[PDB]
């Protein structure tokens, strides 16, 4: 919205990232460390 | 600005492209 200045959006969305961690933490809670 | 997205032309010659952050009414098949 300036003079030859843009912003890129972000590939990986907000709903991505946290369904990345919400991925992580039902993991965790439910298989300790043998899922990594 | 514009972006050319290809498969490489070791495999096809079609070709997609996207106007960045524009609304694709006012640009001048898949719209
Ligand atoms: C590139 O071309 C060569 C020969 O034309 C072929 O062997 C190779 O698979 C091609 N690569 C891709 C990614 O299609
Ligand atoms: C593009 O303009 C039309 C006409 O006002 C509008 O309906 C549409 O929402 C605009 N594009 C975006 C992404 O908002």
């Amino acid at each position: 919205k300036f003079n030859g200045l843009t912003v890129l959006p972000p590939l990986l969305t907000d709903e991505m990232i946290a369904q990345y961690t919400s991925a992580l933490l039902a993991g965790t809670i439910t298989s300790g460390w043998t899922f990594g | 600005g514009v972006s050319v997205i290809t498969p490489g032309t070791n495999t096809s010659n079609q070709v997609a492209v996207l106007y960045q952050d524009v609304n694709c009414t006012e640009v001048p098949s898949n719209v």
